[PDB]
């Protein structure tokens, strides 16, 4: 509704709103079809940040702000 | 007859068809119904030529034909083939086809996902990465091509599904005006 | 996980083996044939426990040679995908690690090692070890391991690892 | 079509039973034995050697008592046969552990009943 698109691929957010963001340890915004992607291939890195990632290391996270995504599990961890 | 409609038409026809099936529709649009021999006529077009274009109407149903049959003044039998636009199979078959594309974009990511990486450079047959193990020479230690008896490459996978990523990609960043329009007239 | 099962495999016992001793023969050739032998339905064979039935033997018309039924419970192990399982590294290599689990072979791919492993080709053993050395792991060293998938070929069964996952690696 | 995490296995595997390495240790000592005594037939194949060796490294018990104690007390438990040998065989320390390797293994025991059993099977153990 409000997000206007990941940078790896936006068509989700037009395409419908019960597509949750799946967040990362990178501070990063990727969605569920950028899962699959990475599980064929490279699941080691991010797709362009290039920052190194175990596996998908996907979660369901629906802020829109990344920072926050970030912080809120920070916030547990702390 | 809401302008939203009229827009919607006008925009897809123009987005994905040629002026040939713009112009038909504009006659249609302008008038609720037309008869073929009328359009024929105005468009200057040939049978075959405005048929054919009549026939992908008739495919994609964007249109309706109703047949009229009656006696001229001297006699002779006449049949007159009437054309009107159908806004509800336009805008319900518009929706599949735009529904079919987002089916296909993603059958097409999918396929970006499944295109298999490893590759024989002398046949040039392509290997799946489970195939690539069964493949495996251990007197080499590497890939192999069982009917090439040769090196097999694996790096060059990555070119086809970069460059048809833009292509997916772009095709949903530019097919949103449309899908805007839709979302006007859903009622 | 380790099963074990009643197997059915036909004998064709050679006329040369009738008369005497045939069902010792038979027994003696099922476990020649069966044990050190694997099949893609159920994995590698160990040993023959127990014969549960030597069927009626059958006289093939023309061949001569007599086909006997025989359900025999073995002992079998197959990895299944999706779960986690013990294993022991053979070889390390730049490229990923060798593992053995009994029978089976898997090996674990350099994608699917953990982001804090690094291979360090310096060390006379080539091991992998972490940015921090809190844990490393080389030949013949206790791991455990996700199957990932398993594949068969040439009557040998080879899966795929992966550490990503918690609670796996050197244990 | 079969999936350990799902708990899906196909039929053949159904009416199975699933042996811990410790008990396979035993069947293959037993074969040992059997292919030790009665010389000069034919000597095991190598799969014998590899799987023993295996085996024998990851046996849990090294008592037929604690075995026999072991499973006869995890048969009174609700659990599946699967779920059993995969607690006996792994073994894990705690219950979080249990539940994390076996995620199929939340909502059979309460956390308490859960660390209880895999305590107990931890005090069966028998450390050397
Ligand atoms: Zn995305
Ligand atoms: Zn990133
Ligand atoms: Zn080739």
């Amino acid at each position: 509704m409000d997000d206007q698109g990941c940078p790896r691929c936006k068509t989700t957010k037009y395409r419908n709103p019960s597509l949750k963001l799946m967040v990362n340890v990178c501070g990063h915004t990727l969605c569920e079809s950028c899962v699959d992607l990475l599980f064929v291939r490279g699941a080691g890195n991010c797709p362009e940040c290039g920052t190194p990632l175990r596996k998908s290391n996907f979660r369901v996270q629906l802020f829109e702000d990344p920072t926050v995504d970030k912080e809120v599990e920070i916030r547990k961890k702390v | 007859v809401p302008a939203a409609l009229k827009r919607l038409a006008k925009y897809v026809i123009r987005g994905f068809y040629g002026i040939e099936h713009a112009l038909a529709l504009d006659i249609l649009i302008r008038n609720s119904c037309v008869k073929e021999e009328d359009m024929l006529e105005l468009l200057k077009f040939d049978r075959k030529q405005l048929r054919s274009v009549l026939n992908n109407l008739k495919g994609d149903k964007f249109i309706k034909c109703r047949m009229r049959v009656e006696t001229a003044a001297d006699g002779k039998t006449t049949r007159h083939n009437y054309y009107f636009i159908n806004y509800r199979t336009l805008v319900n078959v518009v929706k599949y086809k735009l529904d079919h594309m987002r089916r296909r974009i993603e059958t097409d990511e999918r396929d970006s996902t499944n295109r298999a990486s490893f590759k024989c450079p002398v046949c040039s047959s392509t290997f799946t990465d489970l195939e690539a193990n069964q493949l495996f020479d251990p007197m080499t230690g590497t890939f192999r091509c069982t009917f090439c008896h040769t090196e097999v490459e694996e790096d060059e996978s990555a070119m086809p599904k970069k460059d048809a990523r833009t292509l997916l990609a772009r095709f949903n960043e530019q097919i949103e005006p449309i899908y805007a329009l839709l979302r006007e007239t859903e009622d | 996980m380790f099963y074990h099962i009643s197997l059915e495999h036909e004998i064709l016992l050679h006329p040369r083996y009738f008369g005497p001793n045939l069902l010792n023969t038979v027994k003696q050739k099922l476990f020649t044939e069966v044990e050190g032998t694997c099949t893609g339905k159920y994995g590698f064979v160990i040993a023959v426990t127990t014969i549960d039935n030597i069927g009626a033997g059958v006289i093939q018309p023309g061949r001569g040679f007599v086909l006997y039924p025989v359900k025999y419970k073995a002992i079998v192990f197959r990895p299944f995908k999706g779960e986690v399982v013990d294993a022991v590294v053979t070889q390390v290599n730049k490229v990923g690690l060798f593992t053995e689990i009994g029978p089976m072979s898997c090996f674990i791919s350099r994608h699917s090692i953990p982001s804090e492993m690094e291979f360090d080709p310096n060390s006379n053993p080539p091991c992998y070890k972490t940015m921090d050395e809190d844990i490393v792991i080389q030949q013949d060293d206790e791991i455990r391991l996700k199957i990932v998938g398993t594949r068969v070929d040439k009557n040998d069964i080879f899966a795929i690892g992966s550490l990503m996952d918690d609670y796996l690696g050197l244990v | 079509e079969e999936d350990a995490s799902q708990l899906i296995f196909p039929k053949e595997f159904e009416t199975a039973e699933t042996l811990l390495n410790s008990e396979v240790h035993m069947l293959l000592e037993h074969r040992k034995q059997q292919n030790e005594s009665a010389e000069d037939e034919q000597e095991l194949s190598e799969v014998f050697m590899k799987t023993l060796n295996y085996t024998a490294r990851f046996s849990r018990f090294k008592n037929r008592e604690t075995i026999a104690s072991v499973r006869s007390l995890l048969l009174q438990k609700k659990l599946h046969k699967f779920e059993l040998a995969c607690l006996a065989n792994l073994c894990p320390e705690t219950a979080e552990e249990s539940k994390a390797l076996i995620p199929s293994l939340e909502g059979r025991f309460e956390d308490e009943e859960l660390q209880q059993i895999l305590d107990d099977i931890q005090t069966k153990r028998s450390f050397q």
